[PDB]
């Protein structure tokens, strides 16, 4: 399992457009619970947490905190048994 | 700023006898006469945005401090938190 805690800034000339940005984000990551690693589709960051603190600083800090979780598999396979034969005797 | 400081404190102090800029007021200027100095804008957070710093330096004839004790608190009472309009910027 990795996890990590992925935080964001919305930077505008214009605080209401930085906190329509925020609104807008927040619910997508929320109405949609994972995101596409890569366009193949087959890995997916699934959401945890989405929490946004409007007084933090704009550049410094960043307003918008998110946690992702992704679970791998270890990469070892083996041999099969694909044919399998055997005699009868008494 | 500095043309709604100095209406509000012309207007609403008579013992003034002007307001001025910083390096304007000759030594024949008849006292008490005060000056508007603009200070610092600093970034004091999301709810409170660019804060302005002004400073208003009474004068007085050098008779007792009393005097300047009494128009210091009418400066006060003019100024604090008292919406004030700046004609020429018109906010």
């Amino acid at each position: 399992e990795i996890t990590k805690t992925m935080k964001c800034h919305v930077v505008s000339k214009n605080k209401d457009e930085i906190v329509k940005l925020l609104e807008t984000l927040e619910t997508s990551l929320i109405i949609d619970k994972r995101v596409r690693l890569r366009e193949d589709k087959n890995m997916y960051l699934t959401l945890v947490s989405v929490v946004e603190d409007r007084e933090s600083d704009m550049f410094t800090t960043g307003q918008l905190t998110a946690v992702f979780k992704m679970i791998g598999k270890i990469k070892r396979e083996g041999p099969t048994m694909d044919k399998i034969y055997g005699n009868g005797n008494l | 700023m500095r043309a709604g400081i100095r209406k509000a404190l012309i207007d609403n102090i008579k013992e003034l006898k002007g307001c001025y800029e910083p390096n304007v007021p000759n030594k024949d200027t008849k006292k008490p006469y005060m000056v508007v100095v603009q200070g610092q804008d600093n970034d004091h957070g999301e709810t409170i945005g660019f804060e302005r710093s002004i400073e208003v330096w009474i004068y007085e004839g050098r008779t007792t401090f009393k005097k300047l004790d009494k128009l210091t608190k009418q400066v006060v009472e003019v100024l604090d938190m008292n919406t004030i309009v700046d004609e020429s910027e018109n906010e």
